[PDB]
């Protein structure tokens, strides 16, 4: 079993 | 179709950070942080250190020189450098801890491995690309053999972008893409060292590999 | 009604450049990635044997992270976090017996930003032999909690305390503990 | 000793699970020092800015649909995903509680006041534990530190009961908890 992230995004420009 | 740099690419996810406009350090900026590690003991690993961070960088802009036609490049470009920015974060407190800058080297190398199986990721799930990279190729390969007894003064850097207009001039995708010209353009000064007997073209670049392999 | 939560929290922090990439499991940390090694290390040995997660993962998280506290900091217009002092005490494990193993806690709860400095006391003297820690863990109202443990052998004879800096406070908060 | 401003940024994603994962509820939100600012709700399916530096990033992160549909797909590839990874050492951990009692005097100066049931080292946390005199149960004279997690998958509780034990009585105190199906107990002869 292999535990899944959640990309970030950058933020606004 | 595509050779990937990575056959079977791992899910890669993207974290929109393709429009940040100054991710590379400066000379000043990395010598600044070569700085730290001023004492003795710690010289011939920091000799290591600077070495892999040059790797780095030539293997940064090798992506861009290669797949600039792939939207998703900046991406990985520019992840990179983020990921570089917290290794230095490391290195900056750790300065002259020996086996801390022998891990942020194996780091530095683990952050290109993982851009290559990023890049291959993104081009797998881009078929048309992979046409148009291949077709790029495939033309390329066809001038090898139209340029053999030809005359090229490449010397002004004039004669190639001709030779690429004169011999596919009339191809929507060298008239519309620029990237795709750019891949012919570039192809000609190769096949124009591949006649004067370079023997270490298909090491320079994915694209050069593909085209005179075979 | 809910029954479980699973966290996954971050955090980068200026001009410190201190980050963190967790997950939590209804209050407790699962496992955490350590960024200056770039690896994974769980709670519980326990935890690693049947589960993995690719700290490179992390990384790419935390690099985001580092850029996006830049953007956010200018557009803030460079406002300052404001220190929250943290609220500390002390216990043991279990109820304590002479001689017999045990081990004490410190809860440091309820403060931001998540940098503090803990150091365990016996009799004036610093001790570290057999000392650990769990990473910042996350609360609900965006503070942090962190724990502190000493394993110790107890005796009639010695008066431990934790020692807590932080910049929400005035001066070091010391809270003692010698069986009493 | 340092006097310089700190800057923080957070990111929390949270997964909330009902009734196994019947139901399942993300909540990603970003926090600037102590402040969320924006916020992506499944049960909304997209981002909203919560305080005015939030908008802009709303907005743009919005306009992205392949972003929208991994997020709100999120509840299953992530979610339901990451809870069956763990299941079997989180949701199932169980650890039997360790019962003891002994007396306490509510002050200095008191008497043997009152008596003390240790509950240590147990998890889950939910457990109930009751104190008897004399097969009757007693409630009125009860204190307890309340629910107390150590932080390293473990839970405490002390539980105390504010009686001067009068001679001949059996006090007890009963401990239940989902490491055991019967009912822990430790008696107290006065």
């Amino acid at each position: 079993p292999k535990y899944v992230k959640q990309n970030t995004l950058k933020l606004a420009t | 179709s595509m050779k990937l740099r990575v056959e079977n690419p791992k899910k890669a996810q993207k974290h929109f950070v393709q429009n940040l406009n100054n991710v590379v350090f400066t000379n000043k900026e990395l010598e600044d942080i070569y700085n730290l590690s001023n004492k003795e003991e710690t010289k011939e690993v920091l000799k290591l250190f600077k070495l892999k961070v040059n790797q780095f960088y030539r293997h940064a802009f090798g992506i861009v020189n290669d797949y600039n036609g792939l939207l998703e490049y900046k991406e990985i470009f520019n992840m990179m450098f983020l990921k570089l920015s917290v290794v230095f974060d490391t290195q900056r407190k750790e300065a002259n801890n020996v086996e801390q800058i022998k891990r942020n080297i194996a780091i530095l190398d683990e952050i290109m491995a993982k851009a290559d199986n990023d890049l291959s990721y993104f081009i797998s799930q881009n078929k048309n690309f992979q046409e148009l990279w291949d077709k790029a190729v495939k033309l390329t390969k066809e001038m090898k053999i139209k340029l053999k007894g030809q005359k090229l003064d490449l010397r002004d850097g004039e004669v190639a972008i001709n030779k690429v207009r004169e011999l596919f001039g009339s191809d929507k995708n060298v008239k519309e893409l620029w990237w795709f010209r750019s891949l012919l353009v570039k192809g000609v000064y190769l096949i124009k060292r591949y006649y004067e007997g370079d023997i270490e073209l298909k090491t320079t670049s994915d694209f050069a590999k593909a085209v005179f392999e075979d | 009604k809910e029954e479980h939560v699973i966290i996954q929290a971050e955090f980068y922090l200026n001009p410190d450049q201190s980050g963190e990439f967790m997950f939590d499991f209804d209050g407790d940390e699962i496992f955490h990635v350590d960024m200056a090694k770039k690896e994974t290390v769980w709670r519980l040995e326990e935890f690693g044997r049947f589960a993995s997660f690719e700290a490179q993962g992390a990384l790419a998280n935390i690099a985001v992270d580092k850029a996006n506290l830049e953007i956010m900091t200018k557009r803030s217009n460079y406002t300052p976090i404001t220190n929250v002092p943290p609220e500390v005490t002390v216990l043991t494990n279990s109820p304590v017996e002479l001689r017999e193993p045990n081990v004490l806690i410190c809860f440091i709860d309820k403060f931001t930003p998540p940098v503090v400095n803990v150091t365990w006391l016996r009799n004036g003297k610093p001790v570290t032999t057999g000392v650990s820690e769990t990473v910042f863990l996350p609360r609900e109202d965006h503070l942090f909690r962190k724990f502190h443990y000493l394993p110790f052998l107890p005796s009639t004879e010695d008066v431990y305390d934790c020692r807590v800096e932080h910049w929400g406070l005035d001066e070091p908060l010391l809270k003692h503990w010698e069986f009493d | 000793g340092d006097t310089r401003p700190r800057f923080l940024w957070q990111l929390k994603f949270e997964c909330h699970f009902f009734n196994g994962t019947e139901r399942v509820r993300l909540l990603e939100r970003c926090i600037y020092n102590q402040e969320e600012s924006v916020r992506f709700d499944s049960d909304v399916g997209e981002y909203r800015a919560v305080t005015e530096l939030g908008r802009p990033d709303a907005e743009y992160w919005n306009s992205q649909k392949d972003l929208l549909e991994q997020r709100r797909a999120a509840v299953d590839t992530y979610c339901r995903h990451n809870y069956g990874v763990g299941e079997s050492f989180t949701v199932q951990r169980r650890v039997e509680p360790k019962v003891t009692v002994y007396p306490s005097k509510t002050q200095p100066l008191q008497h043997h006041n009152l008596l003390v049931c240790s509950v240590s080292g147990f998890y889950p946390g939910s457990i109930e534990v009751r104190w008897f005199r004399n097969g009757q149960e007693e409630k009125a004279g009860v204190v307890s530190t309340g629910l107390i997690q150590n932080g390293d998958w473990t839970f405490q509780t002390l539980v105390m009961l504010e009686t001067v034990p009068r001679s001949g009585e059996v006090y007890t105190c009963q401990v239940e908890h989902p490491s055991v199906t019967s009912p822990l107990t430790v008696e107290w002869r006065a």
